């Protein structure tokens, strides 16, 4: 429980600049703090109680888990009070991360493509990003190109904990169908009809393997299909692979570790930080130098 | 009813 109430008007303190997207259907602006002139992304949503869930569960998340450098830090909330024919709108103010998502860097990449090293270097930085959520009994539960997030240096920060869930044991299972449906994993789709399909930190892995696929082939598996057809394909269809074989016997591995249909059969975080194709990286520095030169002239 | 969640009960299975 934090006090909504103790948020005062940002009028004086920050100044929006620009649009940059929305997540949750709510606008991000690129902030700026008005005496230093230091960037901050600023989400300006519209409370209700309607809303006062997401926005008890999502702030305490960021509160606890951003302070990680593969998280988009938390800077803090200012609750904006319009007229009474009107709606009170939130600032959520984060780290501005100033090269925008992994899906618009594939969308500006020619062929739609990148250099399996890149993968290989932001899966890891997810992977570390999700072994530290899930380590303190946090699921994401919506990983996609959307959510992961780079800074004009190239460092890899996730963003968006609208969807995310609290546990208070280890042993807990949660049974709400949400998420990006291509995203999606078989455990998480069961949810939809049957009452009893429970799933766990399992799902975040399924959706890094499809966030993978997503960097190599330009998009997730059946991006070519409505939403609603890849939820039955998903759990019938057979687990997903790579369409070419010009990349790796690691990376096809990896895929093949991360996308396994069974969750008690699918590794869980801590091993797939041990798998060839994470575990044994060229260099943190040689790739992101790299990878930031791509940014910096695809800008 | 593809969609789950989303900005308060928007499209909520
Ligand atoms: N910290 C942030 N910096 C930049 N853009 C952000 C940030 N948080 C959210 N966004 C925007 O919101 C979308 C999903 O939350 C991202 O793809 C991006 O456009």
């Amino acid at each position: 429980e934090i006090d909504l109430s103790a948020l005062r008007d940002p009028a004086g303190i920050f100044e929006l600049v620009e649009l940059v997207g929305n997540g949750t259907y709510g606008q991000v602006y690129k902030g700026r703090h008005v005496k230093t002139g230091q960037l901050a992304a600023i989400k300006v949503m519209d409370v209700t109680g309607d809303e006062e869930e997401e926005i008890k569960q999502e702030i305490n998340m960021l509160k606890k888990y951003s302070h990680h450098r593969n998280i988009a830090t938390y800077y803090g909330a200012f609750i904006k009070k319009n007229p009474p024919g009107m709606d009170d709108q939130l600032w959520l103010v984060m780290e501005f991360c100033g090269a925008g998502s992994v899906t618009d860097l594939i969308k500006n990449t020619k062929g739609n493509t990148l250099k399996e090293e890149w993968i290989a270097y932001i899966c890891r930085e997810i992977l570390r990003g999700l072994s530290h959520l899930h380590q303190h009994k946090v699921i994401h539960r919506d990983i996609k190109g959307q959510n992961v997030l780079l800074t004009e240096n190239a460092e890899v920060k996730l963003v968006d904990f609208g969807v995310s869930a609290q546990l208070d044991r280890t042993v807990g299972r949660r049974n709400t169908f949400i998420g990006t449906p291509y995203w999606m994993a078989p455990e998480v789709i069961a949810c939809d009809e049957n009452p009893d399909a429970t799933y766990d930190f399992k799902s975040d892995l399924w959706s890094l393997g499809i966030t993978a696929i997503e960097m190599a082939e330009g998009a997730p598996p059946l991006c070519d299909m409505h939403p609603m057809r890849a939820l039955f394909l998903i759990p019938r269809n057979p687990a997903p692979r790579l369409k070419s074989k010009k990349w790796s016997k690691k990376f096809q591995s990896f895929i093949e570790s991360c996308l396994v249909k069974n969750h008690s059969q699918r590794p869980a975080t801590e091993q797939l930080m041990k798998h060839p194709f994470i575990r044994d990286q060229p260099n943190e520095r040689q790739v992101r130098i790299q990878l930031k030169d791509h940014i910096d002239r695809t800008k | 009813w593809w969609x789950g969640s989303g900005x308060s009960s928007t499209x909520s299975g």
